[PDB]
């Protein structure tokens, strides 16, 4: 009737707020681990950044995106695919590498002309070296990585455990390497072939480190999601109780009219 | 059966079904007799006539008469007046749950709503007041982590936490027995099995015994040796 | 379940596929349908009439009707005198079926009239001995023993859950009375399952030992795959991502709940009823996309009236799948994997 | 300095003396050097900081002074000590990938590394 | 071979005496497969 | 389907699905937001938000109180209006285009309308 | 608490810890227990008695039995006749401990009666005149003034929950007009801590006013760090701050 | 309240949240109609308040589902309903 629709919809919240609830639990789990890897990487990453910026940083170019193949991120996806989108009108035709489902389908949707690359079985695992290592090794390859004038790469820089900013950084090619000038600062001989093999090792050293962001701000997002989640349910739970309790009055009222027939007897 | 309890001086062992229909019986001729009938329509009348029927069996030094009284749960809530006033007046309640049945255990009972006013160490011995409470728990956690299976998945739980699932698992279809009533059903006669087996075997499976046994190998199926075939037919 | 959604309509479907035992001879074979009316209007009565002439079937139907207009009396009178009715076949040694619809409407004359006849108590108004009337009128109806008559009554008792408020005092007296349960639900109806049965609270007491050998065998875990869908899906529906084996489950399982859907005023033949479920529980529509099952449906039996047609006689003349049949229907389907 | 790095691990990113070795022969670095990059090979290395002297095998990364005296060093993973049997089992392997053969850059480096931890 | 996938190779190798803790054998072995993608469609997964 | 044609029955069929899912996904809808709804769904509930602002008629007794010119639309006309946007052939435009207009035609040129 | 969930068990422990002081011969000090055993099968109270013979509490307990059997008038007049015998020690100026168990089913035959008497239903179909009834049965326990004779009657009602439906009438009503409650967990007791006692709804009002100045001081913190560990569990499925974790393991121990 | 509402030609309904939060009048416009007094008003406030009804029962509806992806058409109304 009433009682029974305010009971199973009740139950459906509830059930809700249960998993929603083991989901944020599960999620700082995760979390520790994940925020663990981009301190190491953050710190390995800026040695190679002094080497850039005294360099001089200075640069059809390619996107690269970090997301988790998992869902419940938060609004990681779409946040992700929005500042993505803004640089998607500066450049329509950009060919899109998507580390993770989760950005590939809001992506998809803005153009599945881009899409060119993807790459599965990032989400499941945190960030690691063998993966971007192979990663880098595909994108040579399948991109024709040298070809942009610079990379772009964007991912979710975890400005705080309860905050995440979408951030984006480029990637410095042989190209990079070719016009800074300030590379003569850090001279080395032709013999080596050091341009060409420094650009494919810090093309995953930076890489990694977007990814390891990327994960942390993921999973901090998916937890922050899913504590709001339970707070909107208790809400809700609070709403259907009172009519609940509302009812119970008003049935035993209507049984109260059954006790007034007794009365006509 | 009180000719029997007290003059054939015996102890008996009686049934009635269902005593819903004893509540519902009342309650009409209280309104046929005009008593305003009370909570839900039901007789004022229908705890002192359930405590006459209940306190009729008993235990005397002239016999002992043990009923089983089924109980018919309208829309299975048990907070309904008379379920709730049968729910006292009982001394060993058993709950059968659909759902149980559903999952295609035969017993159907719900082992979590299954509660006697007796289970001591000084009742059925301390073994197995001990492996009753390992059960219970092994059960509970098993329900519980069907949350974390149900989105993580089964696969992407811990390990500790794996072994008590899939050992509840193997109790949960242990439990499936065949019964002689499902002869017509399944066509497999009922399996009676003393109680020391049974301590002795639900023991074996809590330990891990009883993982070189497959889960289906415990389905239907009654005492041990059988429960050892059964996992030999399936590897056969 | 609630009112008049469908609620005429699944009892004119047990009549109307009851068309094709009835054209054959045999009396035990033949059910000579009485379809009591209670509380309905005459123009009500005047389509079911047309539908049961537009089928034919009036050929074998009795109404005993009791239109909204007539007495509280002669209402109330109205089940009891079909239940004789009834019985002169019974007695014969017929079989016969008697669809009461809609039992709640009699109580309600039965309250009005006990009320006018001053009847003092009443849960919900309803003075206590409904129970006592409606629990006659049901046991009169029975499957009899060949010492004693051969005939069998089957009654279907229909009660129209007034919000689904099965707390109620009638609906919970019937529940208790009777031998199965038929949920309807109506977001179910609505879902596409037209009618649709809640099978989850449909229950069948006596259960198989009525059902069809062959039937019996193919839906052997047709039940429990239906059922360990729902428990999935209701998970599955907090849109994680599962094992795969249980996603094996939620992608059998809605192919399945789709297969049973099929439309008011079609019956549908047993022999034809038998491939369906040994093809699903053989998992072949696992595959097959969930939009293309009613595809599927036509044209699987479509294929196997043009092909195996041998293969349907014998699985309707000898109402049992032998292994060799069991492999012949296996392949069968497999020759049908186009959709 | 020295400000040696993996990505799992920080190992030093003061380390006063580190002797690496280089597609550039070996280089040492001692306080100050001149302002280089230098690509690191699959290695042995020495990381000295004051005379203390640490003993590593190295799976070659980069390197890159920068000229305020701070020795930025990548590397993927390293002590040479806790490699230091199953490099032989892999010699096994690596014989046996060679004989088919990417697979040969794996057999080749699987027989470098053996190699260059064998010279320790 | 490029040379962070042959300096990748040589992490691998290196942790074959294997005496090394589960990070590195985490960041020494993954299964992970790629989708490539062309126009839309997709040239087939396959093991990364 | 053997009254108003089984063209007829069928698009109402999906109407009715379509809202039945749409109301099923009301709980889901508010504790987990709209973009934490499965894709395919994101696109049916978004049809049937749609779907729900279509159904709004202007009525021509009531064209003063709405304050909108009444719009009777014809049983031919309705049919091929709902099966249009079931296909989701005009599906593209604002949910306010949807709201309270009368035929097919009427939505396109309110699309019109509104993209000025 | 919950129903049936062995309530006589932890009134009847009760008892046994006042064979303690019984034993002693401080006569004031001897409180002469009174079981009111309402609507309780003759069987369940000879397993009492035997109980209670076991534990040798029968040489100071009473037992006003009105059995599940016995007649409604006689169980309506039966927390009303126990109370006069109550009233014999403490104008004795002793003081004993009477247990009503339970009230709930006082108020079915009260209303048993009252509707046989042709007297209204009230609220949750229980006479009018309950709320009247359990507050002069509710009201008859009382620790006498010191002119008048330092003796009391220390009472212990016992009230079933449905299902834990406090909002319930007969609830309602009884939590009022005793000065404390004890809110009893079914959960708990079937995670086997016995007593099942549920902290946050279990206060006393007049409590710590009378309690043992020794165990007061050691027993501060108890409050303060279960109060902790009932918030602090909410962790599962991780690590968590040192802090955090003392407080877990403190509440769990 | 429903024999109250159905035997009257138009309701006002007040809410208790808007007259808590601030806005006074605090009349919601959701509960709030006119079935006979917008053909009694002087035609300045027809013309002056034509569909504002209509507007401010979509900004209600509007601020329903702003609770990320506001089109233009959609924040303006917004904007609009707001001020």
């Amino acid at each position: 009737a009433t009682l029974k629709e305010v009971e199973m919809r009740l139950k459906s919240i509830k059930n809700i707020e249960k998993i929603t609830k083991t989901m944020k639990i599960v999620a700082s789990t995760r979390l520790s681990k994940a925020e663990k890897a981009k301190i190491s990487a953050k710190k390995m990453d800026e040695a190679e950044q002094l080497f850039y910026k005294n360099a001089e940083t200075k640069n059809k170019e390619l996107i690269v995106a970090i997301t988790s193949d998992k869902g419940l991120c938060g609004s990681i996806h779409s946040q992700l695919a929005k500042a993505v989108r803004r640089h998607l009108n500066d450049q329509p035709n950009a060919d899109i590498v998507t580390i993770g489902d989760k950005i590939k389908m809001q992506l998809l949707r803005t153009h599945p002309n881009n899409i060119k690359l993807s790459i599965n079985g990032i989400g499941k695992d945190a960030p690691t070296f063998q993966e971007s290592a192979l990663i880098a090794d595909k994108l040579l390859s399948v991109m024709k990585a040298g070809t942009y004038p610079k990379i772009s790469i964007f991912y979710n820089d975890p400005v705080s455990s309860l905050s995440f900013e979408p951030s984006e950084k480029p990637i410095f090619n042989a190209k990079t390497i070719e016009q800074s000038p300030s590379f003569g600062k850090f001279e080395i001989d032709t013999d080596a072939n050091v341009p060409r093999d420094l650009f494919e090792y810090t093309l995953a050293n930076q890489m990694l480190t977007a990814m390891a962001q990327g994960y942390a701000a993921e999973i901090s997002a998916r937890r922050n999601a899913m504590d709001n989640a339970s707070k909107n349910a208790g809400d809700m739970i609070n709403r259907y109780s009172i009519l609940y309790n509302r009812t119970r009055q008003a049935v035993i009222t209507n049984e109260l009219v059954d006790i007034i027939t007794g009365a006509s007897s | 059966a009180e000719y029997f309890r007290d003059e054939e001086g015996q102890d008996v062992l009686l049934f009635i079904d269902n005593i819903f229909r004893f509540t519902q019986a009342g309650s009409e001729v209280s309104a046929l007799l005009g008593r305003i009938p009370s909570a839900v329509g039901y007789q004022p009348t229908l705890a002192t006539d359930m405590g006459l029927l209940q306190e009729r069996i008993t235990t005397t030094k002239k016999g002992s008469v043990t009923s089983v009284q089924a109980v018919y749960v309208p829309a299975d809530d048990l907070t309904d007046p008379a379920p709730a006033t049968t729910f006292a007046h009982l001394d060993a309640t058993t709950v059968l749950s659909r759902g149980i049945s559903e999952l295609g255990i035969y017993p159907a009972v719900d082992p979590l709503d299954s509660k006697s006013r007796l289970l001591d160490a000084a009742v059925v011995g301390q073994e197995h007041y001990d492996v009753a409470s390992k059960v219970q728990e092994t059960l509970q956690t098993y329900k519980s982590l069907q949350d974390i299976i149900a989105i993580l998945g089964m696969d992407e739980l811990s390990e500790q936490d794996k072994l008590t699932v899939e050992r509840a698992r193997k109790i949960q279809r242990f439990l499936s027995q065949p019964f002689a009533v499902a002869e017509v059903f399944t066509g497999i006669p009922g399996k009676l099995v003393r109680l020391k087996d049974t301590v002795a075997s639900f023991k074996a499976v809590l330990e891990g015994k009883y993982d070189n046994i497959p889960e289906h190998a415990f389905y239907m199926v009654g005492g041990i040796e059988d429960v050892v075939a059964k996992a030999e037919k399936l590897a056969a | 379940g609630d009112r008049q959604t469908g609620k005429t309509a699944v009892a004119l479907d047990t009549i109307l596929n009851q068309k094709r035992w009835n054209n054959g001879s045999d009396e035990s074979k033949k059910l000579y349908c009485v379809y009591v009316a209670v509380g309905q209007k005459r123009s009500t009565v005047a389509q079911l009439v047309q539908t049961l002439e537009q089928h034919d079937a009036m050929k074998y139907s009795i109404i005993v009707a009791a239109t909204a207009s007539e007495a509280a009396p002669l209402q109330y009178l109205a089940p009891f005198t079909a239940a004789s009715i009834g019985e002169w076949f019974r007695d014969n040694g017929k079989h016969a079926l008697i669809v009461y619809d809609d039992l709640s409407k009699q109580a309600v004359a039965y309250r009005q009239l006990s009320l006018l006849l001053r009847r003092p108590p009443g849960r919900e108004a309803y003075p206590g001995d409904v129970f006592y009337l409606h629990s006659r009128l049901l046991e009169r109806a029975a499957k009899l023993s060949e010492k004693e008559g051969s005939g069998s009554l089957t009654a279907l008792p229909v009660i129209e859950t007034q919000g689904g408020d099965v707390s109620a005092y009638i609906p919970t007296n019937v529940i208790s009375i009777t031998d199965g349960q038929i949920f309807l639900e109506a977001e179910l109806f609505y879902k596409g399952i037209r009618p649709a049965i809640n099978v989850g609270l449909s229950v069948s007491r006596v259960g198989s030992a009525a059902q069809v050998k062959a039937l019996k065998q193919v839906a052997g875990s047709l039940k429990l795959f239906l059922a360990q869908y729902r428990e999935v899906a209701a998970f599955a529906q907090f849109g994680s991502d599962l094992d795969a084996s249980t996603k094996q489950t939620l992608v059998r399982g809605e192919r399945l709940t789709q297969l049973l859907k099929q439309n008011q005023y079609s019956p549908l033949a047993t022999e034809e009823q038998v491939p369906l479920i040994y093809a699903g529980v053989n998992g072949h529509l696992d595959g097959i996309e969930l939009s293309r099952i009613g595809e599927f449906e036509s044209s699987f039996l479509s294929y196997l009236k043009s092909n195996h047609n041998e293969l349907l006689t014998e699985i309707r003349e000898k109402g049992e799948l032998s292994k060799e049949l069991l492999a012949s229907l296996k392949s069968a389907t497999e020759s049908f994997v186009a959709t | 300095k020295l400000q040696f790095a993996l990505p799992h691990e920080t190992l030093y990113s003061e380390v006063t003396q580190v002797n690496l070795p280089a597609k550039s022969g070996r280089i040492g670095v001692l306080a100050n050097h001149v302002p280089t990059v230098e690509q690191l090979l699959p290695g042995v290395v020495e990381v000295m900081e004051g005379s203390n002297s640490k003993k590593f095998f190295i799976s070659g990364g980069f390197a890159t002074v920068q000229p305020d005296s701070q020795l930025c060093v990548t590397a993927i993973e390293a002590p040479l000590e806790s490699f230091s049997e199953n490099i032989k089992n892999l010699l096994a392997e690596a014989k046996k990938n060679v004989s088919s053969s990417r697979e040969a850059a794996e057999a080749a480096i699987q027989v470098e590394v053996l190699e260059n931890l064998q010279s320790v | 071979i490029s040379y962070a996938a042959y300096l990748n190779v040589a992490a691998q190798a290196i942790r074959s005496t294997e005496l090394q803790t589960a990070s590195v054998l985490n960041r020494s072995q993954t299964d992970a497969f790629y989708t490539q993608y062309k126009n839309a469609s997709e040239p087939t997964p396959i093991t990364k």
